[PDB]
């Protein structure tokens, strides 16, 4: 099983990281209706492209981690940056092993104004910036965010960044082969990381230029 | 008594004898005095005097991390046992999590470390004490390890020899400590660990040692040097 592409972009006061429900095995969308936005302690959330195992078990090693330390000590919980950073020398200590943890993930989270937003590859390259995108999203999606991003470099809007986000998820319907129209977006603000309900992007296939006619091959 | 013998022996009365021969190693040690305040913790310790030409120097305070510290008392050869495994152990953590080890979660490291200690044969407890002096995101923290292996978080502490005078001046102005500032802090404590002192002997930058650590502020030991500060006006007002 493995994951498809995941995208993330900052806005004015918080992150927003869109996925597809739908788990492939090769060539066959397997099961079009699994959450593959995870969310560990209560500020951040992960969402991982490729192998599904890798990112069950890593996810699970990092959850059960954060929990642990809060619970057994009077602490207070792990930020997002730790947490990360927690997550990435895990990676890069199985890579180590030659026992490779085969999945890019990206990692939003928002702990009381300092929100974080970063990557991780899975040879252990990790990075941030103020957009992200694993996959095919890496090329697809990232060059129109980028562009969203500096044509106004003040910030961002919820709704002028989701716009983007829909505008983004729709090309990356069009023009990826192991993807389907029902996406799910996890939204991070001060309050904490919240996941919206399994929504649909519209489409449009009717330019004259598809017409049967004109696409011919006689 | 027969039931002294060995640290894996309980006593008709339920005592671990040896536990209570490690506390008073502990007990004739060099005095340390620490005080806890809002921003920043203070601890202050008496080293060993010069014989009137010659210096013998010791190191009791020792940092453990940018905003850890802690200063031993007892058998020294124990206390850097402890802080290897202190530094170590921060590092651990400052690599993987890249932010400063909680003293909430230090202070259990430090009391599972001890107890391993306390219950096999082949052992023997740590006769050293520690003080610790930690900020994090809470704020300051001070605690007190004994060698059976309790933690306390304290508000201004004192230990070694002859250390209950200085008790007994901190349980007077122990309530104040959360308004009065840096200064006055390591005033207050130099004040609490010269009472601990001999009779004929004052405390001046030869013999005394001075480490600070809080909010904007590192971990800073302060000797000869740069104690004068604080040590060159002192006087011991009754």
């Amino acid at each position: 099983a493995s994951g498809g592409s995941v995208i993330a972009i900052k806005y004015k006061g918080g992150v927003l990281m869109a996925a597809d429900t739908l788990l492939s095995y090769g060539s066959l969308a397997k099961w079009p209706n699994i959450p593959r936005i995870r969310l560990l302690g209560s500020h951040s959330a992960v969402c991982a492209t490729g192998s599904y195992a890798d990112f069950q078990m890593m996810a699970k090693q990092v959850e059960d981690n954060i929990e642990r330390q809060k619970m057994y000590h009077n602490v207070d919980e792990l930020s997002p940056s730790e947490v990360f950073s927690y997550l990435h020398r895990s990676i890069y200590q199985k890579r180590c092993d030659f026992d490779p943890c085969l999945c890019q993930m990206v990692f939003i989270g928002v702990r009381d104004g300092e929100t974080f937003l970063a990557g991780v590859d899975d040879v252990g390259t990790r990075w941030e910036d103020d957009c992200i995108a694993t996959g095919y999203g890496a090329y697809i999606a990232l060059p129109l965010l980028r562009q969203a991003l500096e044509k106004n470099p003040d910030g961002l809007s919820r709704g002028e960044a989701m716009r983007i986000l829909t505008d983004c998820l729709r090309v990356l319907f069009y023009r990826e082969c192991r993807a389907i129209n029902k996406f799910q977006v996890a939204d991070a603000a001060s309050d904490g990381v919240r996941i919206s309900e399994p929504f649909d992007v519209e489409t449009h296939w009717e330019y004259e230029g598809y017409c049967f006619e004109k696409t011919a091959i006689i | 008594n027969e039931y002294d013998s060995d640290i894996t022996t309980w006593s008709p009365t339920g005592r671990l004898f040896q536990i209570e021969y490690a506390n008073e190693a502990v007990n004739n040690g060099s005095a340390t005095v620490g005080v806890k305040g809002k921003n920043f913790v203070v601890l202050a310790a008496l080293k060993r005097s010069p014989v009137a030409e010659l210096s013998s120097y010791q190191e009791k305070v020792f940092e453990i991390d940018e905003h850890v510290g802690m200063s031993i008392s007892g058998l020294v050869a124990d206390g850097r046992v402890l802080a290897r495994y202190l530094r170590t152990e921060c590092m651990n953590y400052r690599y993987m999590y890249s932010n400063g080890m909680p003293m909430n979660q230090m202070a259990d490291m430090i009391g599972e470390k001890h107890q391993r200690h306390i219950q096999c044969s082949g052992k023997r407890p740590f006769g050293v004490g520690l003080l610790l002096a930690g900020y994090d995101r809470q704020g300051p923290h001070l605690y007190q390890t004994v060698p059976s292996g309790d933690v306390y978080d304290y508000k201004a502490t004192a230990m070694g020899v002859r250390s209950q005078a200085s008790r007994t001046y901190l349980e007077r102005h122990f309530e104040h400590f959360s308004d009065c500032t840096l200064d006055e802090l390591v005033t207050h404590a130099l004040k609490a660990l010269a009472s601990a002192t001999s009779e004929g002997i004052e405390l001046n930058v030869k013999n005394t040692t001075i480490a600070i650590v809080g909010k904007d502020t590192p971990f800073t030991i302060f000797e000869e040097e740069s104690a004068r500060k604080y040590l060159d006006g002192f006087k011991m007002r009754p």
